[PDB]
């Protein structure tokens, strides 16, 4: 029942010019709010414009001094200088690198013992030195470490056991051993099944079915039952249903009308539902929602890396699929 | 004011994140830090660095207090972190940060922050942090399964948002009948209990989820017993019964088929298919899903019809 109704009036067609613009332009106040995220704020931007294939006109040589200034010398890396080191910010730091092809800015030596030290007795990660436990940062480790090529630095049997563990009664999965489901979740556990060889131990019938239930009248996709969508569950929902085979179980042309009127005609962006103000983070996942469904101007993107296709073709780290 | 107070609480915030970072470069751990973190965390929690901060403040001060001075910046810490919750319930640095700290204390009131998970939960029932928390201090409580399913009881009769509640029971129910699957006479129970919601709120999506669970959580068909086959038909007749009063309700449709696949496959593949058919009309978006489920069911049918002698 809870849903958005779209206005007539809403775009359906694509702008790929005005999110160029959008994102070319960007940060030059919720930008001074965000440092604490800028390093995801930046993969974001990054991604989203070598998917629309204009990488070229943000700043590397800007962006590899910055990440290296955010290296710590425990190995993890901060969201911005001064900032405390996150698994979360050393991910997106390792997914600009391999975009640009440049890992060797950063020491990947001390990357690899930064994650591997965060691994827990039961195979679970913890997201900093201050122990929150959540199967994002099994996503997070074991995503970083595949970019690396070093997935054999962590106990990788107890990893699975403890996503497993997170495995609830619909087929989805949870924070921790215990937690309700959520397609945010589902995504990062999905996955790291992928990443390390396990899709076999999902249920993808009962859980691709917990995930197209995600889509309402309105074509968008919420996250669990009862909530309204975001247009960023193109990206957490459809990934997941491409990791396990069942992107077909979705109305693909609803949902690509959702996610045209999530844009701003004006100013270019995504936003979470339609007529909200647009951000860089709904840009991203509305773009790499389009590229699932297979829209003809935005490169394939990766369901597992959320990065171009052709940049993990670079690196030889495709993991197989249902 | 709008557009010119915005500038005035974002040179405020770059002002006092400015002052913390020098504090904390200077090694000047103090009461000072904890003033400027607290003007910024209510307004931005998810600003980890801060809480961690916070952190190194108080390791700091636990080593130069007596323990009175150090009781008191706990309970000061515990009312600071009461009212930043208030103002954003789903901030996973602000709960991360009630963990570290309740983890750490002498003598832990886990019977307040019980009440406090009660009061957070009947504002929002949905919220997956509470609940996660709520989980936190259960265990470290000691407190048992069947007092958290007389909980869960409460919260599915008082109102609906239920989904939190009916997940939580699934993750119960298996720990009062730990097996190295639910014993017949529980799964009984919780049928009727979950026929019960979703007949008293058919649009009630988690009962019919859970539902779902249940009918796989059992026998086999072959294996039922007189008094589940006759619930499942009871069942069956039910939703048949709410089909004709809401014809637009999927669930209902959905549950029908899988009720029959409980039953007995093959008895009821005419019925199954007619099924499909309308449940697709019914709900359209879900048509390749449907059809791949029916394309399952006629598979298992074909090995079915196989195994006779
Ligand atoms: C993209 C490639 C890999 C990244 C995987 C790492 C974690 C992914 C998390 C999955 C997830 O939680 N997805 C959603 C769920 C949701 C959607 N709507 C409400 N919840 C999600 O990402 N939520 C956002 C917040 C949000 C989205 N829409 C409205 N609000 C969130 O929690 N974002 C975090 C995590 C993140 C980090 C890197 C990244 O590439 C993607 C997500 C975030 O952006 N940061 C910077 C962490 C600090 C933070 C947390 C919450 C809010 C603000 N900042
Ligand atoms: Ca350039
Ligand atoms: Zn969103």
């Amino acid at each position: 029942q809870k849903d958005v109704t779209i206005k007539s009036d809403a775009p359906d067609t694509l702008l790929l010019e005005k999110h160029a613009d959008y994102i070319a332009s960007y940060g030059s106040y919720e930008y001074c709010m965000s440092e604490y995220l800028r390093m995801s704020g930046v993969y974001w931007g990054l991604t989203v414009m070598d998917l629309m294939g204009q990488l070229h006109r943000m700043n590397k040589e800007e962006i590899l001094v910055f990440i290296k200034s955010c290296q710590h010398e425990c190995g993890g890396v901060s969201a911005s200088i001064g900032h405390d080191p996150h698994l979360l910010y050393t991910l997106s730091a390792v997914q600009i690198l391999t975009l640009y092809d440049s890992i060797h800015v950063i020491n990947v030596d001390k990357v690899v013992a930064y994650v591997q030290s965060l691994q827990k007795e039961d195979g679970s990660f913890a997201g900093d030195i201050w122990g929150e436990i959540d199967t994002r940062f099994s996503f997070c480790a074991v995503a970083t470490l595949a970019l690396l090529g070093k997935l054999d630095a962590i106990n990788v049997e107890k990893a699975i056991e403890f996503v497993l563990s997170c495995m609830n009664f619909d087929g989805g999965f949870g924070c921790r051993p215990g937690s309700e489901s959520h397609a945010g979740q589902i995504y990062c556990c999905t996955g790291f099944l992928a990443i390390t060889s396990q899709l076999h131990q999902v249920n993808s019938d009962l859980l691709g079915w917990w995930l197209c239930e995600r889509q309402l009248p309105s074509g968008g996709l919420n996250g669990r039952p009862e909530k309204l969508p975001d247009v960023c569950y193109s990206w957490w929902v459809l990934a997941s249903l491409k990791i396990i085979g069942r992107l077909h179980w979705i109305d693909r042309e609803k949902l690509r009308s959702f996610i045209l009127a999530c844009q701003d005609e004006e100013t270019g962006g995504f936003a979470d539902r339609p007529g909200d103000m647009v951000d860089p983070f709904h840009t991203l996942f509305g773009i790499a929602g389009l590229s699932l469904l297979g829209e003809e101007q935005i490169k394939p993107v990766s369901p597992v890396f959320c990065m171009p296709e052709e940049v993990l073709q670079r690196v030889n780290v495709q993991p197989e699929l249902v | 004011a709008k557009r010119l107070e915005r500038e005035q609480k974002l040179k405020l915030y770059q002002s006092a994140t400015q002052a913390v970072f020098q504090k904390r470069q200077a090694g000047e751990l103090d009461e000072s830090v904890l003033e400027l973190t607290s003007q910024i965390l209510g307004a931005n929690p998810d600003f980890a660095t801060l809480w961690n901060c916070r952190r190194e403040v108080l390791q700091h001060l636990e080593t130069e207090k007596s323990p009175e001075e150090s009781a008191a910046l706990v309970k000061a810490e515990l009312g600071f972190l009461e009212s930043c919750l208030r103002v954003n319930p789903k901030s996973y640095g602000t709960w991360h940060h009630r963990c570290w700290l309740l983890s750490r204390l002498p003598e832990p009131n886990w019977a307040r922050e019980l009440e406090l998970c009660a009061r957070f939960l009947e504002a929002d029932e949905r919220n997956f942090h509470c609940w996660d928390y709520r989980r936190f201090v259960a265990a470290q409580a000691a407190v048992a399964p069947a007092e958290e399913l007389a909980f869960t009881d409460s919260l599915i009769t008082r109102n609906f948002s239920n989904y939190s509640s009916w997940h939580y029971r699934s993750c119960l129910l298996p720990q009062l009948h730990p097996q190295p699957r639910l014993p017949e006479n529980v799964l009984l129970k919780e049928l009727e209990l979950v026929q019960n919601a979703f007949f008293t709120d058919p649009n009630d999506q988690s009962a019919w989820f859970y539902h779902r669970w249940l009918l796989g959580a059992g026998s086999g068909r072959c294996e039922l017993s007189v008094e589940k086959s006759t619930v499942l038909q009871s069942e069956l007749e039910s939703c048949k019964e709410l089909q004709e009063l809401e014809p637009e309700n999927k669930w209902c449709l959905l549950t029908i088929i899988l009720l029959m696949r409980a039953l007995d496959p093959l008895l009821y593949e005419k019925e199954t298919l007619q099924y499909f058919s309308t449940l697709k009309a019914v709900d359209p978006m879900r048509a390749a899903y449907l059809d791949d489920l029916r394309s399952k069911f006629l598979l298992e049918n074909s090995v079915l019809k196989m195994e006779y002698a």
